[PDB]
RNA sequence: GACACUAAGUUCGGCAUCAAUAUGGUGACCUCCCGGGAGCGGGGGACCACCAGGUUGCCUAAGGAGGGGUGAACCGGCCCAGGUCGGAAACGGAGCAGGUCAAAACUCCCGUGCUGAUCAGUAGUGUC
């Protein structure tokens, strides 16, 4: 996009609003999902990642990265003013979410 | 109007920039806001513990590492509460010296 | 004419490149105060590392304060979104991610010293 607006843009936006209900109902069987009281939980989880680096983000097995090198968890916790447990929690949900995605597809 | 005493102030494991306020020679291992309050209250000082407050220069979030302690120096009229305690430095030091004596530490 | 010797030319490689100083910086750490209800505001000393361009030792066959790079998950310095902490607030602090760099560290390429080999066969001199 270029500070402007093309039909593809309008398209992609409508498209985002699509992979909603789905992705939303995919959060179905995952203890860690009250609309407003959820947004926070979702914004938190994001801010925590706002502290991870590319290599950590783009890792097929993020859980392990952090597993194997705990210092990374500490770096992240402290870097996002959140607790350590919080980070490990975010890490497990990401796992559950991964495993889930596996049983189905991924992009959708 | 009471004053502020953060454990970082009395921590010999912290550098200057990390919040240490007294010479390492007088500083202490890992003073806990609790211990600080427990020695101050036991000298005739008026003080209350702010259990959950956290020192800004304290990256850690654990418990042994947080809390704040508040002591009354002067009295509304102006007179110091305890002649032997002018400044804040005075209290910090007095605390740094008495904690390594708390039974809970000599244990 | 053919060979030699000194000066010397081309190219691809190898080995190797101080010390101690002033002034100004940046950073780190320590140590004293004043002010303040916090985050802090203010001021004096000490030590170490590094940088900018500036000397000199009486220093080596050489040793220029040259030009890049990388900067690591964190573990160098800066700027630090968000979030976090102190704060009623204003703000301030610690600080990851991200960006960045006269000044943690580590590395190249320059130059400069010897140095194999290569190519040229010019400059002089000498011999038969
Ligand atoms: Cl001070
Ligand atoms: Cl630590
Ligand atoms: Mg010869
Ligand atoms: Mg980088
Ligand atoms: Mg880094
Ligand atoms: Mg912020
Ligand atoms: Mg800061």
């Amino acid at each position: 996009k270029h500070g402007q607006f093309t039909l593809r843009d309008m398209y992609e936006q409508f498209q985002n609003i699509m992979k909603m209900g789905p992705f939303s109902q995919i959060l179905g069987m995952i203890p860690g999902f009250n609309e407003q009281e959820s947004m926070a939980r979702l914004k938190k989880l994001m801010t925590i990642m706002d502290s991870m680096n590319d290599q950590e983000l783009d890792s097929t097995d993020g859980a392990k990265v952090f597993s194997k090198q705990p210092g990374r968890i500490q770096r992240v916790a402290r870097g996002s003013g959140v607790s350590t447990r919080d980070v490990q929690e975010l890490l497990t949900q990401y796992t559950k979410f991964a495993q889930m995605v596996k049983k189905m597809g991924g992009i959708k | 109007r009471f004053i502020c005493i953060y454990p970082a102030y009395l921590n010999n494991k912290k550098t200057i920039a990390e919040g240490r306020r007294i010479p390492i020679s007088k500083a202490v291992e890992n003073p806990t806001a609790t211990e600080i309050q427990d020695v101050c209250s036991a000298v005739g000082l008026n003080v209350f513990l702010e259990k959950n407050k956290m020192y800004s220069r304290e990256w850690n979030r654990d418990v042994q590492y947080r809390g704040r302690v508040r002591v009354q120096l002067k009295q509304e009229d102006g007179s110091l509460c305890l002649v032997q305690f002018p400044s804040r430095k005075s209290v910090m030091l007095y605390a740094a010296e008495m904690i390594p004596k708390l039974k809970t530490r000599t244990q």
